[PDB]
């Protein structure tokens, strides 16, 4: 009964969240190599900055 | 074999303890994350650049 | 060994079966006693009927809940997730892609975090010193630019 | 029937992708907890420098 | 005119569901769900509460976030279009210093 | 009547779709169920320190 009522309550507010999360996740997911290279370069530069 | 009493009882009590009256909280989470992620996704070109 | 009473079929003679077949080691000597901790009994038909009746009554429909818990949960899941199959599929694919991409760069990202932590912890106390430095720099570079040449 | 069709549409072949999602989520969360003092220091001390 | 399903047809349909339906996977699924929920129901509830708090706080700063995104975009565009000068500086200034 | 009701229920399951759904769900958490719960606890601590 708890699962039934929870799904009943939070259903109309679900499709918007799914669409928003899908769009924001696809913003980064179609740039995987760029993000990983950016993180590697940032690691190098930030290690240089932090050590000094 | 999957209808073992111990697992079913633990799952049931845990689901009760977790989702007891959390419809409003979950609705708020969904609305807030929808708005935030839509705002962030409207800047797809900006984030790419 | 574990002596279990068995009912082979609907109508049969119940038999005591020693479940673990012998493969070596110490053997069951003569005059040994098996207690209740190592014996088993059949299910019995009455227990089956009692449990079936109990589960059908408790988890079945009631005047307050006409469809019962299972009917209500399947109806809520069927109506609460109607038309959201493709959207959920796309959201899960995108989330998986993004999270995998972040996880592959997780070590780099947390190295950035641990380095920026030291950078900021060493450069945070001098905020007024930085404002003074920028104002002094502007004052100094204004001293050599009062005219065009 | 409708619920099973929707579940099939939503979980068609997402086995590996959902497995990667859950593994990535757990790894990121565990590492984030392990490195929470640097995050706290960044959050609470980056304000003065940027404001200056 | 019609006919009631026989016991054979009923058991055949049930057996078709049981064999072609991937029933064994359930005893794995449920098992792992147990591992999620064993001794952590209170903590998952309070995590839901704190996630609500965090998501509300971020949504209250989404305009600042997008303004920062646009500002960083403009600054990084300018630096990228001056990258040549950046490279020249990095080549020639460290020896002088 | 009982057999007719069971048949009516069973004609809607369509074991192909149920099989693929259950296979996807099982592969989703095939070996990480304690990891996910520990992750939720860790995120609880993270939010309790971040908020």
């Amino acid at each position: 009964n708890v699962l039934s009522e929870t799904v009943d309550q939070t259903s109309p507010h679900l499709s918007a969240a799914l669409d928003g999360v899908a769009r924001f996740s696809e913003t980064i997911g179609k740039r995987d190599e760029d993000v990983k290279k950016l993180l590697a370069s940032a690691n190098k530069v930030a290690t240089v900055l932090g050590d000094r | 074999r999957s209808l073992e009493p111990e697992k079913v009882n633990t799952i049931a009590t845990s689901l009760i303890t977790i989702f007891q009256g959390q419809g409003g909280t979950i609705n708020d989470i969904l609305d807030q994350t929808a708005q935030l992620t839509a705002s962030l996704a409207d800047r797809d070109q900006a984030i790419g650049e | 060994a574990t002596a279990s009473i068995l009912n082979p079929s609907l109508v049969a003679s119940r038999v005591i079966q020693l479940s673990p077949p012998y493969t070596g080691g110490p053997t069951l000597r003569d005059g040994a006693v098996l207690d209740v901790d190592r014996t088993q009994v059949p299910i019995e038909y009455d227990e089956v009927r009692n449990q079936v009746t109990r589960l059908l009554a408790d988890l079945g429909p009631t005047p307050e809940q006409p469809k019962g818990p299972f009917g209500d949960i399947i109806e809520s899941f069927a109506d609460g997730f109607a038309g959201k199959g493709e959207q959920l599929n796309r959201t899960l694919r995108g989330l998986s892609d993004a999270l995998t991409a972040l996880n592959e760069g997780r070590g780099d990202f947390f190295a950035v975090v641990k380095s920026l932590a030291l950078f900021v912890n060493a450069l945070h106390r001098s905020d007024q010193q930085f404002v003074a430095l920028n104002n002094d720099l502007a004052q100094f570079t204004n001293s050599f630019t009062n005219t065009d040449q | 029937g409708t619920l099973l069709d929707e579940a099939a549409t939503a979980f068609g072949g997402l086995g590996p992708s959902l497995q990667r999602l859950v593994d990535s989520t757990q790894a990121i969360a565990g590492d984030f907890r392990a490195n929470i003092d640097p995050v706290n220091d960044i959050i609470e001390n980056s304000g003065p420098i940027i404001d200056s | 005119s019609s006919a009631y399903p026989t016991i054979e047809r009923t058991l055949a349909g049930i057996s078709g569901i049981l064999t072609g339906g991937g029933i064994p996977n359930i005893e794995v699924i449920q098992t792992e769900v147990f591992n999620i929920l064993n001794g952590r129901a209170d903590q998952i509830r309070e995590f839901l509460n704190q996630l609500d708090t965090f998501t509300d706080e971020l949504n209250q700063q989404r305009e600042e976030i997008t303004r920062a995104i646009d500002s960083t975009n403009r600054l990084l565009n300018i630096v990228s279009q001056r990258n040549d000068t950046l490279d020249r500086v990095l080549t020639e200034f460290p020896p002088l210093i | 009547t009982l057999f007719e009701t069971i048949t009516a229920i069973s004609e809607q399951v369509d074991p192909i779709k149920l099989n693929e759904t259950l296979t996807a769900a099982a592969q989703a958490l095939d070996g990480l169920g304690d990891k996910f719960g520990r992750s939720i606890v860790d995120g609880n601590a993270i939010l309790a320190d971040v908020n």
